[PDB]
RNA sequence: AUACAGUGAAACUGCGAAGGCUCAUUAAAUCAGUUAUCGUUUAUUUGAUAGUUCCAUGGUAUAACUGUGGUAA
RNA sequence: GAUGGUAGGAUAGUGGCCUACCAUGGUUUCAACGGGUAACGGGGAAUAAGGGUUCGAUUCCGGAGAGGGAGCCUGAGAAACG
């Protein structure tokens, strides 16, 4: 009854935890019970993960948010107070949620793909992201599928990454879900299979969608740290 | 160009642009045609996907019946039986489409029971 | 003129009521000598 | 009303053997409230959470708009003479959207005499109604959904556009 | 019949089992609210006037004030089909309720000469007759909310002005 | 004791008016008599109970049992109604503002059929059972309840008909057209017999006849107009008439006789705001029934002196005349309260 | 603790039950994925988001409760 | 209402979803429309098992029903297992 992304062992139970509503969707997130209890194993059961949630160790996106099924989606920096645990969780190359450990100056921010820019009411420019941070007043040159950098103390955009040909992009969606390498090709079609294409070890080619891909930095310099093997 | 009652007019001569690589002809920007559901001035907005094919019949007005044959890699009897499709489409003030006439259409806002596509191109 | 004036026979009203024999308390001769003019 | 579904009827291919389903809640067709003239009574019906809908039946105080200056002012209703979305609707004298109804134009007289001084540049076949009192004006607002009677006056082009019709 | 009688201002009420129905026949075909005399229901209570106030009949069914039809009928009350006797009183009432609004010629050792008091005095201030620190804090939090929000809004609108000047 | 309006040396009363100590001396006769802000058409059945009142928004049927003084049900019909009849008890036939016809039963909604053009009036024939329905144009249709067929529709003049009625003791089909002609057809022959023309002396504009009626002697015919002018007719010198201008005169909609109770040769006229009652052979007003709101139509209960209107307000008014007659057996203490 | 002060039958309240059997046989119309809704509803989740003032605190009307009762209920 | 156009009604809104008027359309041999079951079986609908090769994990057979049809009401969600 589980998805593939959670890295959930089959010998666990019968009812799978539906995440509650929140920032991200159901299909692109993992809740805190499947995060803490059975992935990096700070708990043994739902009772004691509710106990540490009542103790309020979790500090995801700089706020506490004491809830069992809180849908932590892409790169919400899970922060735990004891042993200064800073966790940025991204996608691995085979579809799961690889939770990388980072440090404090990297967990002081996150980034987010812009979805739409609106002239909503009363002359106010407007920007949303995958956690829905409706932050005030970016520059006019925010296209769709660019990348804002959230402040995580206040909410303001601090840095901006422009989407164009020659940018380091992350793909979350479809049969390319979780690949990095961002350059063999660029092809913007007019309604589907439109993208920037991603290399491999032998620099192979790949096809995805615009909304299923979003930028993380430059060719060699992302200010996100990434795990390795 | 007024054969019906109830103030045949644009609904706020009027002119807009859907963008996305589809031209608006100059009579459809500034002309006496009303453009109620032709998407260049229109009331509809464009979205979705864009399909292309030749026609079969344009008998009634505001009905463009496209044909659409396409390749599909059949593995069953290992030969390609040829495709055929149909879709009704509202008019545009750019081309009186006759038999032949490969044209393309964009998905928007169901107009009759079966039309979501309106002509944006002729070539 | 599709649904306009279907001259068909309908099922539940075919015996919805029942007639009456004498009907009018007048005679038909009383009709004729009533509106001769 | 009854329905909103294609299941009861045939498509563009001519299919049969329907016998489909018990009709759901979200195929809700309410009764057609033909709005008339009377004393102002609006039924406050519910839908989709607290989505109150104003169903007007006997509305009078039409806010009709002077066209060339855009002055939406308050007046009464007389009757619709031509509306062939139903040619019996004008026989029964109801009040729906896009109908051409007659108005005693006395507050428009008051506004003209108030912001121009003299009484009577404006067209002659509406100057005749400036003199007489009853001018033609077409309803814009929806009393069956928004419960209101707003409209726009007939001024010249739209006037003859309807007067050649009926 | 039994006659429930209530002297309201003294707070007294008592039932009296009156047989001998030609005494009762004064009330007959008189619906609820219409007054009555003591003279044709009794002799020992003369100068008495009773406003009738309903009454359960035999089979216990009540009458509601002012409909018609002194038999039983099936109405819709607080909405379901409840049976209710008509407001008019006839020969087949078990109890009949009465309010005495003027004492006549004889004292009654149940109604007049015996009385009960009320319950308890009032509780509200205006009912006894007939906060300011919260008024400080409400006004202070309101003017502080204004001086926070309406200044911060223009304080990022000026950052929009900086972005527009640099663009 | 309910208050009475002033009149010509006569008394009337209203129950369930717009104004009707009062809470504790309530005089309510029929419980739940109120609709959704208007009223379409009310009529009382042939037997001694079961009056039917058509609805206004989400239109209903509203059968009231007179021997229970309240409501039985409310079948929310599919469309808004204009005209119907009652066919004894439980059956009834209706037609809505669209060109559709409903057949209500004890279970309700026995059928929904249609007519090809928009209809305005319906009557039923007790003899050989064909309902005649008058509509717009050349077309006066039949739906026979014997074998459910259709019949050879009656060819009219140009614009149509506002009201159709058949005579009771002999069957003379009336059809009040627009061009002042009354177009009497014969329910035996399925052909015209006469095309009587209606005249006046004022002649404001080309009026249209809107109300037709007969009575149970079979010799006279009550005629209406779209101007507030009652008319009488006989075969005896059928070209003139006697006329009745009314003091407001918009459109008379209900003209009905008093041919089954005492105080004879009297007739009720009813236009949009007022309903009056006068005597035959002079044309002088017996009484009038001025309410506080307009009137959609009226009806008069048989055997006794009471009237039931359908109006444009929330309740319906009932009007009792203690000089025309008594109050009926189910209202048999109205003469005790007032 | 002479205007409240703990146990607390029976009453208002917040919520509970938050998804269970049998019967007649629908061929991508039952179903699964997918495109879109600047074509639309949305409790709850999450991020955001209010400037019109002439010559010291506002009203009876109902409970629970008492009291008189009816009815086989 | 078959196919579309114009306007209104109703809608949560798109929509012949319904009605007035108008045009005679539309699908099909590149398989329309129609014929049945091992449609108590099938379609990935899904888990797969270190040798069982169509047994071997499950969601769903179709829609209904709370005595029988009908009408109404409540709610973020219903034509309510209450």
């Amino acid at each position: 009854a589980a998805p593939h992304h959670w890295l959930l062992d089959k010998l666990s139970g019968c009812y799978a935890p539906r995440p509650s509503a929140g920032p991200h969707k159901l299909r692109e997130s993992l809740p805190l019970i499947v995060f803490l209890r059975n992935r990096l194993k700070y708990a043994l059961n739902g009772r004691e993960v509710k106990a540490i949630l009542m103790q309020r160790h979790v500090k995801v996106d700089g706020k506490v948010r004491t809830d069992t099924t809180y849908p932590a989606g892409f790169m919400d920096v899970i922060t735990l107070d004891a042993t200064n645990e800073n966790f940025r969780l991204v996608y691995d190359v085979k579809g799961r949620f690889a939770v990388h450990r980072i440090t404090d100056e990297e967990a002081s921010y996150k980034l987010g793909k812009v979805k739409k820019v609106q002239l909503g009411k009363k002359g106010v420019p407007y920007v949303v992201t995958h956690d829905g941070r409706t932050i005030r007043y970016p520059d006019p040159n925010i296209k769709v599928n660019d990348t804002v950098k959230i402040d995580l103390a206040s909410g303001k955009i601090t840095d901006f990454i422009k989407f164009d040909a020659g940018k380091l992009v992350y793909v979350t969606g479809g049969r390319n879900l979780g690949r990095i390498g961002t350059i063999v090709h660029k092809e913007r079609h007019d309604g589907g299979f439109d993208l920037v294409h991603i290399k491999d070890s032998l620099d192979n080619t790949f096809v995805t969608r615009l909304n299923n891909v979003f930028v993380i930095g430059e060719q060699g310099k992302p200010y996100i740290s990434l795990p390795k093997g | 160009q007024s054969e019906r009652a109830f103030q045949k007019q644009p609904h706020i001569r009027w002119y807009k642009n859907a963008g996305l690589g589809f031209k608006t002809p100059k009579t459809a920007i500034e002309g006496s045609y009303i453009d109620k559901k032709c998407p260049f001035t229109g009331l509809v907005s464009i979205r979705g996907k864009i399909l292309t094919g030749t026609v079969v019949s344009t008998k009634m007005h505001r009905t463009i019946v496209i044909r659409r044959a396409y390749l599909h890699y059949i593995p069953k009897y290992n030969r390609y039986e040829k495709r055929h499709k149909n879709v009704p489409v509202h008019v545009s003030p750019a081309f009186r489409v006759q038999v032949g006439d490969i044209v393309t259409v964009g998905q928007c806002r169901p107009i009759s029971k079966t039309v979501r596509f309106n002509v944006v191109k002729v070539s | 003129k599709g649904r306009k004036l279907n001259y068909s026979v309908q099922d539940p009203i075919a015996n919805y009521e029942a007639p009456i024999t004498s009907g009018y308390k007048w005679s038909d001769d009383q009709i004729d000598e009533f509106f001769a003019g | 009303g009854i329905s909103r579904d294609s299941r009861h009827k045939r498509s563009a291919t001519g299919a049969k053997r329907a016998q489909f389903r018990k009709k759901r809640k979200f195929e809700l067709g309410r009764q057609p409230a033909n709005t008339k003239i009377g004393a102002k009574r609006i039924h406050s019906v519910r839908t989709r959470g607290g989505n109150k809908k104003y169903r007007a039946l006997r509305i009078e105080t039409g806010n009709f708009s002077w066209a060339s200056e855009g002055i939406s002012k308050k007046t009464r209703i007389a009757g619709v003479v031509y509306h062939p979305s139903n040619n019996e609707l004008v026989r029964t004298n109801t009040l729906t959207k896009a109908a051409i109804v007659q108005i005693d134009a006395t507050p428009f007289r008051q506004w003209f005499e108030a912001h121009y001084g003299q009484t009577l540049k404006i067209e002659s076949s509406v100057e005749s109604q400036f003199s007489a009192g009853r001018l033609y004006a077409c309803i814009s607002s929806r009393p069956g959904q928004s419960g209101r009677c707003d409209g726009y006056i007939l001024e010249g082009e739209e006037l003859a556009f309807y007067l050649r019709r009926l | 019949m039994k006659l429930n009688i209530s002297y309201p201002v003294n707070g007294s009420q008592k039932t009296f089992e009156i047989d001998d129905e030609h005494r009762i026949r004064v009330f007959f075909d008189k619906r609820i609210g219409q007054e009555v005399d003591g003279e044709a229901v009794g002799d020992e209570f003369k100068g008495y006037v009773f406003k009738i106030s309903g009454g359960n009949d035999k089979q216990g069914f009540p009458m509601k004030q002012g409909v018609l039809l002194p038999t039983r009928i099936k109405l819709l009350l607080t909405r379901k089909r409840k049976s209710v006797r008509g407001a008019i009183v006839g020969p087949d009432l078990a109890v009949l309720a009465l309010v005495i609004v003027k004492k006549g010629e004889q004292e009654l050792e149940g109604l007049t000469d015996t009385t009960v008091p009320k319950r308890l005095g009032p509780k509200r201030a205006n009912n006894i007759r007939k906060r300011l620190q919260r008024k400080r804090h409400q006004r202070a939090l309101k003017v502080r909310n204004a001086q926070a929000q309406r200044e911060a809004a223009a304080e990022y609108a000026q950052l929009l002005a900086k972005r527009l000047s640099e663009r | 004791v309910l208050k009475s309006t002033s009149a010509n040396d006569v008394s009337v009363y209203q129950v369930s008016g717009t104004n009707v100590l009062e809470y504790q001396n309530r005089v309510e006769l029929i419980q739940d008599f109120e609709f959704s802000e208007a009223s379409n058409k009310i009529k009382v059945s042939r037997d001694g109970q079961y009056c039917m009142a058509t609805g206004t928004y989400k239109p209903q049927i509203h059968v009231y049992d007179f021997a229970n003084l309240s409501l039985k049900f409310d079948r929310h019909t599919d469309a808004e109604n204009v005209d119907f009849t009652i066919l004894s008890w439980t059956k009834s036939v209706h037609l809505q503002n669209d060109r559709s016809i409903q057949f209500q039963n004890k279970g309700g909604l026995h059928y929904t059929t249609r007519i090809p053009k928009f209809g305005r009036s319906l009557v039923y024939n007790k003899v050989n059972c064909d309902l005649y329905v008058g509509a717009s144009g050349n077309e006066l249709y039949r739906l026979n309840l014997e074998k459910g067929r259709f019949l050879n529709p009656f060819k009219l003049d140009t614009e149509g008909v506002n009201h159709v009625s058949i005579n009771e003791v002999n069957g003379l089909l009336a059809a009040g057209t627009e061009t002042n002609v009354v177009e009497f057809w014969d329910p035996r022959s399925r052909s015209r017999v006469s095309k009587l023309y209606l005249e006046n002396n004022i002649d404001n504009r080309p009026f249209q006849v809107t109300t037709t009626s007969f009575r149970n002697d079979g010799l006279t015919f009550a005629c209406g107009t779209s101007n507030g002018y009652s008319y009488i007719y006989d075969l005896r010198t059928s070209e003139p008439s006697i006329i009745k201008d009314q003091g407001y005169g918009f459109d008379i909609k209900k003209i009905i006789w008093l041919d089954n109770v005492g105080t004879e040769n009297k007739i009720v006229t009813c236009d949009k705001r007022i309903a009056k009652i006068w005597d035959r052979l002079d044309g002088k007003a017996y009484a009038s029934m001025e309410p506080s709101v307009d009137i959609n139509d009226i009806e008069h209960v048989p055997g006794t002196g009471m009237f039931f209107t359908a109006n444009e307000s929330i309740p319906m008014h009932t009007y009792y005349i203690p000089s025309l007659g008594p109050s009926p057996r189910w209202c048999s203490f109205l003469d005790s309260i007032t």
